[PDB]
RNA sequence: AGUCGUAAAGUGUACUGGAAAGUGCACUU
RNA sequence: AAAAUAGACUACGAAAGUGGCUUUAACAUAUCUGAACACACAAUAGCUAAGACCCAAACUGGGAUUAGAUACCCCACUAUGCUUAGCAACAGUUAAAUCAACAAAACUGCUCGCCAGAACACUACGAGCCACAGCUUAAAACUCAAA
């Protein structure tokens, strides 16, 4: 039986759940079991929580966004304090959302600037043209160019994890799944506003899961935001929340969707 | 419609949450929902009736109800 | 007198690495010609010694320069503008001598030379401060100073050293309040019973090169000969917030608090009795006089009682 | 003026002594 | 203490406002317009007295953080949020070219209030408070061919 702990550090937004997610195969620490190997996968927030997961880990898998101009071209002084710190733990760098670049050999250029040059132990000797705080981490032992999002080679990343281990309620998902399309298919702050009541949930008399949920909001735009244009929003909502929830508990589901003020 | 028939009351209630339902489920004139809200309430207060759930022993009465 | 051309924003940029203009964090006074204003509103500096400020790009620097001085101290904070700093010293041999620290707690009681220190009743000793410093640090610094004023200590080791420093444009206002006015608060009283203190001029937010959703303030100090209250400054301090504490109410009910609660009642009435304080003055309406009477009967108060001048009433409503 | 230089968000009000504006209360989309 | 469902209801009340249950009182007026000055209410500021203080909280302290830290996080506690007592209408028309535009399709009749350039301009001769140096409080002239 071979184990790994791997924890994942990054930005905040270089999407370390969507990878995470990827790589067990489901949205939701997780547990990725192959065969003989167990994979630990720890998710931490962006930047005690992330330091307190070192404690505790034997791979590093730093996401950097290549796609973000502003961050792509250097670690953040955090991130490198917490490598120096934890030198003795395997670091590996993924360059995630590679689909987002229109000229990727621009990779290229970041890979040396966040690596100093140096991957595994060897220099990266590069054909050179006619004739203080740090900005990488030069003890990276791979380099990985994915696209969590669209799936795009983390098939690799998950099988070099595989190669590096060592011997050794149903309201809440719907509200879960409700939150997802709220957040999808509405704009700015307003799906971060939106209150939850589950109004009610029993079992038709086809079998059906019958569900009617009330949406509460604070303001009356976002009532109008909601229900949408001829009530096209908030109905294209409870259909997708429908259809997901059609796969998770396998069974026919009447879902409505009510949106009152908040009084 | 008496507050004292909680057959007839239980009729119109959640069997799970004991909430009434509207008028959209129930299909009532808005004078009789008028008349078996506050009804309900008049036997839930004076402990004819359950708040919280429908009682059991009237489980099994004709669905009146699209729901 | 060939200075270097001041650099512009695109320079700036480059120079902080940030690569683009909203991510500044900074506002910058990139116009040498208000600079010129700034610093002929400071005086007569000719063959003067100037203690400067949050130099920066060096706009004010450049206008110091040009305008004859002796010695010009630069106290800078970062080093991405020391490289700046150093050619401009080099273009000017002689007159520009740069320091790395905070200006909160350089000392500058030792920077000059000791034969600058004129007593304190003659005239102002020829140093002279001149500051364009975030407002995040100007107003400290300038509580610092009326501190050091008081116990006639640190710069005003040379003497009553006159001040030129920017603000914002309420704060300025509020520094150089009078009574009854709409801006008359604690930082008026305390600026001016050690000080003559004059809001000269207000620089919009436009002329800033980031503009900021504020306007600027310029505002000069000059100790006083005979400061109006004589008693240490920690306790002017306490006196004046507890009479502010409560900007719309009687001043008693601002001043009851000084007081443990046991002898509240009885001790504010002694206290206003033994002043002359109307009971029914509003605190903007309370001059620097009146602060001078209740400062001295205060320190009786205390002299009389070891206890007093430590208690804090949220430490007492705590239990 | 050049015989100068350069490329969630708001509205009020109150306080503001770490005010290039912040916080508190009430409102608007 | 404040009232999930009903309420996808739109009722009651002059307005502000009123949606837990029971009971008792109880919801003016048989034409309309007509109040600064009459009587009832109602709301909005700002201060004054006392009182309560769970909770929150401008200010004020304390703790942690870059390399002008987080303005922004945490703790404590004020004012305050609380409780008293005080300081266009009405009736009829859709026929006409409806129709400066923009809003909100234009109309009549009948009555009350209001309107005759910028200008609800600017200004402190002065007055009150203050008590030598500051605060609060104005109309008119005057000017212009605009606004
Ligand atoms: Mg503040
Ligand atoms: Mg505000
Ligand atoms: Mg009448
Ligand atoms: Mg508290
Ligand atoms: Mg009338």
């Amino acid at each position: 039986s071979r184990v790994l702990r791997v924890v994942l550090l990054g930005a905040p937004n270089a999407g370390k759940s969507t990878l995470s997610n990827q790589l067990l195969g489901r949205k939701v620490l997780g547990v990725i079991t192959e065969k003989e190997t167990q994979v630990i996968l720890l998710d931490t927030p962006g930047i005690e929580d992330p330091w307190k997961s070192m404690e505790s880990a034997d791979l590093v898998v730093v996401l950097v966004d290549v796609s973000d101009k502003w961050t792509r071209n250097q670690l953040s002084p955090q991130l490198l304090r917490c490598l120096t710190k934890y030198s003795q733990i395997p670091s590996v760098l993924v360059m995630n959302k590679v689909d987002c670049l229109k000229q990727k050999s621009v990779l290229l250029e970041l890979t040396a600037a966040l690596t100093e040059g140096v991957v595994n132990g060897k220099k990266l000797k590069m054909r050179q043209a006619f004739h203080p705080q740090r900005i990488g981490w030069p003890h990276f032992k791979e380099i990985f160019m994915l696209s969590a999002l669209s799936q795009e080679d983390v098939k690799t990343l998950k099988q070099y994890l595989l190669t590096q281990a060592q011997p050794g309620t149903p309201e809440e998902i719907c509200a879960n799944i409700i939150r997802e399309k709220l957040l999808e298919h509405l704009p700015q702050e307003v799906p971060y506003n939106v209150q939850q009541k589950t109004a009610v949930w029993e079992e038709g008399p086809g079998g059906e899961l019958v569900i009617q949920q009330k949406l509460l909001v604070p303001k009356e735009s976002y009532v109008k935001l909601l229900i949408g244009p001829k009530g096209h929003v908030i109905s294209q909502i409870a259909q997708e929340a429908g259809h997901d929830l059609m796969d998770i508990f396998l069974c026919d589901v009447d879902i409505r969707l009510s949106v009152k003020l908040l009084k | 419609v008496d507050y004292k028939n909680v057959q007839l009351l239980s009729q119109f209630v959640s069997p799970f949450t004991g909430c009434i339902y509207g008028r959209h489920i129930t299909g009532l004139c808005g004078k009789k929902q008028k008349e078996i809200t506050k009804a309900i309430k008049r036997a839930q207060i004076m402990g004819f009736m359950p708040v919280t759930y429908k009682d059991p022993a009237y489980l099994k009465d004709p669905k009146v109800c699209n729901i | 007198c060939r200075l270097p051309p001041l650099p512009t924003i695109r320079e700036i940029i480059k120079l902080l690495r940030l690569q683009a203009a909203k991510q500044l964090s900074q506002n910058f006074l990139l116009d040498l010609r208000l600079t010129d204003k700034i610093v002929r509103k400071a005086g007569n500096l000719t063959n003067a010694y100037v203690y400067e400020v949050g130099p920066g790009p060096g706009g004010i620097t450049r206008s110091i320069l040009n305008a004859d001085v002796a010695e010009l101290l630069v106290v800078e904070k970062d080093t991405r503008f020391i490289p700046g700093l150093q050619m401009l010293s080099d273009a000017a041999p002689g007159k520009l001598r740069i320091v790395h620290g905070d200006v909160l707690t350089f000392k500058v009681e030792k920077a000059f030379s000791e034969s600058l220190k004129r007593p304190w009743e003659d005239d102002p000793p020829n140093v002279h401060i001149i500051g364009n410093l975030p407002f995040s640090v100007s107003t400290p610094l300038i509580i610092k100073w009326l501190e050091n004023i008081s116990c006639r200590d640190g710069p005003f080791v040379y003497g009553r050293t006159q001040m030129t420093l920017t603000f914002q444009k309420e704060v300025a206002e509020r520094l150089a309040a009078n009574t009854g006015s709409k801006q008359r608060s604690r930082l008026s009283v305390m600026a001016q019973y050690l000080c003559n203190v004059r809001h000269i001029f207000t620089i919009p937010g436009q002329a800033f090169v980031p503009k900021p959703e504020v306007d600027v303030g310029v505002v000069h100090f000059t100790p006083l000969i005979q400061p109006k209250i004589e008693q240490p400054f920690k306790l002017v301090e306490k006196v004046v917030q507890n009479v502010f504490q409560f900007r719309r109410k009687y001043c008693h009910r601002g001043l009851r608090m000084l007081f443990p609660e046991a002898q509240r009642l009885e001790s504010t009435g002694r206290l206003l009795e033994l002043a002359d304080i109307d009971p029914t003055l509003r605190p903007r309406q309370l001059s620097i006089s009146h602060f001078k009477s209740l400062c001295d009967v205060y320190r009786k108060m205390c002299d009389e009682d070891p206890q007093l001048f430590a208690y804090n009433f949220r430490e007492e409503l705590k239990r």
